[PDB]
């Protein structure tokens, strides 16, 4: 629970993993950032 | 008492995850609070996949 | 109405008139529904129920009186 | 008036009370407009000197004799403004010799004008109806959103009273060239002091939300000479 | 107080208990307030409604 | 609140008899200059003598033309003029010569 | 691993989740509100199909994003939980429980209100939720009650934030620390959360009343059944103002300390300054009622309504000389704070005008519910809040993470949001002075081109923010080669004509507090001696 210099570490992802280099994770960010408002739409109306 | 002080004893001497205080309440709680919790959840936003596939599209 | 046809407001000059039909009517049904004769005392504030007041109120009031039934928080005497 | 594209000026003044509200607020503008000037000025001259400042000054804090000269300076500025302010206000909102008066109690999504002042033959009142033209509607001759089923006549020259109210939802009486706006609740009942002085067409809107038609719910009122509007009156 | 809070709720409060079978000849002057439509109800199976208290309407 | 200007000036002494290294003349440098007070010649010599102890050239140029815009001050050029002409004759810093033909 | 994510008792690691929160919510919001202004480029039906119940269900959807879940979280959590107990001395912050809690029932609000956005019916009756416009007869279905428990957590979560600091304040201060002269950034904190406290309550005693209202179908608000609700209306108002007030004030704060700790001079009136502001929390209470001058009070009611709202005006104008007096004298860097800084007072200065133009109640008559209304409050709240966020941000950034920032994006990013701005806002002054009538989906196509300005500065907004996202990811991908070279910012301040080159090296910052030079931050135990001063 003490054991973070606080350098990298204080961001809530994890940097490291070959499947996710900070490329699929942010891309759903991508992804997320759009996708509210266009279901919205789409749930009654169209894009 | 008499299991105080032993109970305070074996975990001094045995540092383990759950606090080792409420197997039976775990295995009845947490296995049941994920498969009753799927068999509640599911059912509300699978009932709509038979409607669904709405391209928006009228004649 | 040659933009004067009651002269400066005294009976309410605020702009909300909510509690303003209520007590402007009841003085005329009093003197109107005692004896049906003269009504010359309350001929002088026609214009306060007629334009100041809207009349939808005072048909909807009159409605029901004709009907018997009557919505407003009023007393029978 | 009525609105128009790429406009650069108030619609023409309908009532006196529009005008000298107009003019008051002009002045206003206008000491605003030299305040922000006054600002922009410091802002612009601070920053082109201080860019290659030489020196950074510490050592001034207070000051206060001129520090209470500017905090004395706002207040007496604010009074000066609000007098003129004062005096509108106490003109404004009481009502001087008011001659007719015009209801509107418009149900949902659309409005519902009444002219009860007026009787139509004899005794009985004045009452009529007023929607929308939607797009399927707006045929050659119509406007959309600005034409209404029936107009609103004024009686030209003459003191006239808004004794507005709603009956589900509040409903905004807006007509910008008059000056006159008064959100109507459904309970209530609100009355203006207005009075029409030129001959013109003006349109309005519904400034207040009503639900899913809230937005086609226009305003369309219009003024004629004096003869015309009684006979309208006499008619309807 | 609370004794004599007692005895008057005991003495005034017990005047309801006729209500459910009464003459209509001094019901009050009632008007819009009620007798008025609301939202149709379909949950449940007795009478449609929320709690089973036939008393709150006398009108048939 | 119009306080004392002279309180800093003898802290400024006292920190000279204290003084342990040219970083003790920067901020006195620094603390002088910042004031609005236009230093006269007795306290601008003890400055260069500050920064002299140490004998450090650039030191010299920075006070010089530090002297030379210090505070615009209405324009004050010809006292700046003979005081730059005097505090440099004392010991003798000829700098003025190689930046200016630039 | 994940209880450090979940279960923080640290006060760093649930700021920067409530960073993470906030910006996800503005961005979302930013999109939703280019899709709305698209659908008000033109008139009639090109990318929606009219749907009007839909237009206000995304209009009040956008409002209620971004004004509680955007510019509140993050702007008073983040800086309160890494400032206030931080420079004062204390070791750690008390209540990471209050604070967990908080955090797990704000994703009841969170689904909850996507849950009403997303039914066929929904609510849509924008920022104003007063009854019977707020009726379930027009917006049925579950939408009210989700919205109206969003608002209690919400609430709840806000309060008991500020609790939490208010008795750091007056508990966990350092033995030499004088209360008089605390710095801008704590007083502006704790007047925030005292008005957070006295404003909270009364909308949420409100809110369940309203709540009551729609479950149990009793008559308080309704106009059927000798309703009055001008009594939720007036609640409102005084949650708004001193909500406005809550979200300005630490903004203010904030602009104090980067112009402190970067002009290198004393604020001018400082204490003077923490009076004025001292009085304007305990005033706040007497002008929250500048709104209703058409509802039908009375003349004298109406007089003092609005001596009182143009006699709390001066400290404005106080705070704007101020800290136009901070820069003065001083010496002004070419950086991207002095740029945000000069460009939030401008728009401030701007904006309060328009406020001063719509003090007087005479002129309301004819201004009210115009667009010049709905134009001043988007001037103040966006240029405040989204300003505020960003110079915080790019003040900050350094502060939490350590990798610097490039120059050229942050300069670049600044001019795109700046141009939008005021692409979007010149217009609004002929837009009010013609009375273009508040929203409507299908507006007269009168003011088209003033649209298309405003949808070109709307996309360019958007764009800007994809450059903010990408900024982000250039930071993260690129933190070493910035500390490397010199494509970033190394030093927050350029030295003056006075220090040698070792001198200013050892002597990098000279500020009010040790965060410029603590190092990143360190683990949960920090701070572990007091803070003495002098
Ligand atoms: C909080 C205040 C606030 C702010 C900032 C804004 C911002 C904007 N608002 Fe809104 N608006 C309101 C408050 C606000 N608004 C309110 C109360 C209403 C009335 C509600 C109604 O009646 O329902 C309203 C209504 C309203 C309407 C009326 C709806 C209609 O009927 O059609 C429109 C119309 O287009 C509009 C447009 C905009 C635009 C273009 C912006 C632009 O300024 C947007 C630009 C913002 C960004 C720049 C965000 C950036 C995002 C980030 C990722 C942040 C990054 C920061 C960090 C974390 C570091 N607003
Ligand atoms: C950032 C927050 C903020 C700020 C700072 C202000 C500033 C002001 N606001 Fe505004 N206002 C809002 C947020 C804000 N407002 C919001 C959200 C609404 C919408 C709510 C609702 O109506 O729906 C609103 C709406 C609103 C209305 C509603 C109009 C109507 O009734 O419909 C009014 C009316 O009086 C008003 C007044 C003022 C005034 C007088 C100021 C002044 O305090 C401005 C202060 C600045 C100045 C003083 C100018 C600069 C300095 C000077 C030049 C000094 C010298 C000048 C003088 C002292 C005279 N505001
Ligand atoms: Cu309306
Ligand atoms: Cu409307
Ligand atoms: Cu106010």
């Amino acid at each position: 629970v003490h054991f973070k210099d606080g350098v990298y570490e204080n961001i809530p992802f994890k940097v490291k993993g070959r499947k996710t280099p900070y490329a699929l994770s942010h891309f759903g960010f991508f992804a997320i950032g759009f996708a509210v408002p266009f279901v919205a739409c789409y749930v009654q109306l169209k894009k | 008492a008499n299991k105080v002080i032993q109970l305070q004893k074996i975990f001094q001497s045995s540092t383990k995850p759950l606090w080792w205080r409420h197997p039976r309440s775990a295995l009845y709680l947490y296995p049941f609070y994920a498969i009753f919790a799927v068999a509640v959840v599911t059912p509300l936003l699978y009932i709509p996949n038979a409607i669904r596939g709405i391209k928006a599209k009228k004649a | 109405s040659p933009l004067h046809t009651v002269g400066f407001d005294a009976r309410f000059p605020q702009q909300n008139q909510t509690k303003h039909c209520w007590q402007s009517y009841v003085d005329y049904h009093k003197c109107v529904n005692m004896k049906g004769e003269d009504f010359a005392p309350c001929k002088v504030f026609w214009k306060t129920y007629n334009a100041l007041c809207p009349l939808d109120w005072i048909e909807k009031w009159d409605d029901q009186r004709e009907k018997g039934i009557f919505a407003g928080d009023i007393n029978s005497d | 008036d009525v609105p128009t594209p790429y406009a650069c000026y108030f619609q023409d003044s309908a009532t006196p009370n529009q005008e000298g509200i107009l003019e008051l607020h002009d002045n206003i503008m206008f000491y605003l407009l030299v305040i922000l000037g006054l600002v922009s000025w410091m802002l612009y001259t601070i920053v082109m000197t201080y860019s290659k400042n030489p020196i950074a000054y510490k050592y001034i804090k207070h000051g206060q004799t001129i520090e209470v000269i500017w905090t004395i300076f706002p207040a007496v500025i604010l009074l000066i403004i609000a007098f003129p302010s004062f005096i509108l206000l106490y003109l404004c909102d009481e009502v001087i010799s008011p001659a007719m008066t015009i209801k509107a109690i418009g149900y949902q999504w659309y409005w519902k004008y009444e002219y009860s002042d007026f009787i139509n033959d004899s005794g009985e009142t004045v009452e009529f109806e007023s929607y929308v033209i939607p797009d399927e509607l707006l045929e050659e001759g119509q406007l959309r959103l600005l034409d209404t089923d029936t107009s609103m006549v004024v009686p030209v020259d003459t003191h006239i009273r808004f004794v507005v109210t709603a009956a589900d939802v509040i409903h905004d009486f807006a007509i910008p060239s008059l000056g006159i706006k008064v959100d109507a609740t459904p309970g209530r009942l609100n009355q203006v002091s207005a009075l029409i002085q030129r001959e013109g067409v003006f349109y309005g809107a519904c400034s207040e939300l009503c639900g899913t038609g809230h937005a086609n719910m226009p305003i369309k009122i219009e003024a004629v000479s004096l003869p015309k509007f009684l006979e309208w009156l006499n008619e309807q | 107080t609370a004794v004599n809070t007692y005895f008057v709720e005991k003495e005034h409060a017990e005047h309801r208990e006729h209500l459910k079978h009464v003459p209509d000849s001094e019901w009050p002057r009632d008007y819009e307030f009620m007798n008025i439509r609301s939202k149709p109800f379909f949950w449940g199976d007795g009478d449609k409604t929320l709690f089973w208290n036939p008393v709150v309407n006398r009108h048939i | 609140d119009e306080e004392t200007f002279e309180e800093f000036t003898a802290r400024y002494e006292k920190e000279f008899d204290e003084a342990y290294d040219l970083f003790e003349v920067q901020r006195v440098l620094n603390n002088c200059f910042s004031y609005d007070l236009v230093p006269a010649p007795a306290v601008i010599e003890k400055a260069l003598r500050a920064a002299r102890r140490v004998n450090d050239l650039p030191t010299a140029i920075r006070v010089f033309e530090a002297l030379k815009y210090k505070v615009e001050n209405e324009d004050q050029y010809k006292a700046y003029l003979d005081e730059l002409k005097d505090v440099r004759q004392e010991l003798g810093v000829p700098l003025k010569e190689e930046l200016f033909p630039s | 691993m994940v209880q450090r994510w979940l279960y923080s008792t640290n006060a760093k690691d649930i700021a920067v989740l409530y960073f993470m929160l906030a910006i996800f919510s503005g961005m979302a919001g930013t999109a939703m509100s280019l899709i709305i202004r698209l659908e008000l480029a033109a008139p009639g039906s090109q990318y929606l199909h009219g749907n009007s119940q839909l237009f206000n269900v995304l209009v009040v959807g956008h409002a209620v994003l971004m004004i509680f879940f955007l510019v509140m979280p993050a702007l008073i959590g983040g800086f309160g939980n890494y400032l206030l107990p931080l420079m004062i001395g204390a070791t750690d912050t008390a209540f990471p429980r209050i604070n967990n809690i908080a955090f797990w029932v704000l994703p009841m609000g969170l689904v909850c209100l996507v849950t009403s956005t997303l039914v066929e019916s929904g609510a849509g009756t924008g920022w104003t939720v007063y009854p019977p416009l707020s009726s379930i007869q027009a917006h049925s279905g579950p939408s009210v009650d989700l919205a109206i428990f969003a608002l209690h957590l919400t609430s709840i979560s806000s309060l008991l934030g500020a609790i939490n600091f208010i008795v750091t304040t007056l508990n966990m201060r350092t033995n030499g620390m004088t209360m008089h002269k605390l710095p801008l950034f704590v007083w502006s904190i704790f007047i925030t959360a005292f008005l957070l406290l006295l404003s909270l309550p009364v909308l949420s005693a409100g809110i369940t009343m309203l709540l009551l209202d729609r479950n149990f179908n009793t008559s308080f608000f309704e106009v059927s059944g000798g309703g009055d609700p001008i009594l939720y209306e007036h609640l409102f108002w005084f949650f708004g103002h001193p909500e406005v007030y809550i979200l300005i004030i630490p903004g203010f704060g904030i602009i104090s300390h980067v112009v402190s700790t970067y002009s290198k001079k004393p604020v001018f009136g400082e204490i003077s300054m923490v009076y004025a502001m001292a009085s304007i929390g305990l005033l706040g209470f007497l002008v929250w009622s500048h709104h209703m001058y058409i509802v039908g009070l009375d003349a004298d009611t109406r007089a003092y309504f609005t001596s009182a709202t143009m006699i709390i005006a001066i400290p404005t104008g106080i705070k704007i000389f101020s800290w136009l007096a901070t820069i003065h004298g001083g010496s002004i860097r070419l950086a991207t704070p002095m740029l945000y800084a000069i460009a939030f007072l401008f728009l401030f200065t701007m904006g309060g005008l328009t406020g001063v133009a719509l003090a007087n109640a005479s002129l309301d008559v004819a201004f009210h519910d115009t667009y010049y209304v709905v134009g001043h409050f988007h001037y103040v709240l966006s240029m405040g809040a989204i300003f505020s966020l960003f110079a915080g941000y790019y003040y900050w950034s350094p502060q939490i993470l350590g990798l610097n920032y490039n120059e050229k994006l942050a300069q670049i990013q600044f001019w795109l949001i700046f141009i939008g701005a005021n692409v979007i806002f010149f217009p609004m002054h002929f837009l009010g002075i013609n009375g273009m009538p508040r929203r409507i989906p299908d507006y007269p196509d009168a003011f088209a081109g003033w649209n298309y300005v405003a949808s070109i500065g709307s996309f360019i907004a958007t764009l800007s923010l994809f450059l903010f996202i990408y900024i982000l990811y250039d930071q993260l991908v690129n933190g070493l080669n910035n500390k490397v070279n010199n494509k970033s910012v190394i030093y927050n301040k350029a030295p003056d004509f006075v220090e040698s080159n070792t001198i200013f090296n050892l002597n990098t910052v000279k500020s009010s507090s040790i965060e410029f030079l603590l190092t990143s931050p360190p683990a949960v135990h920090s701070f572990n001696t007091p803070a003495v001063q002098s």
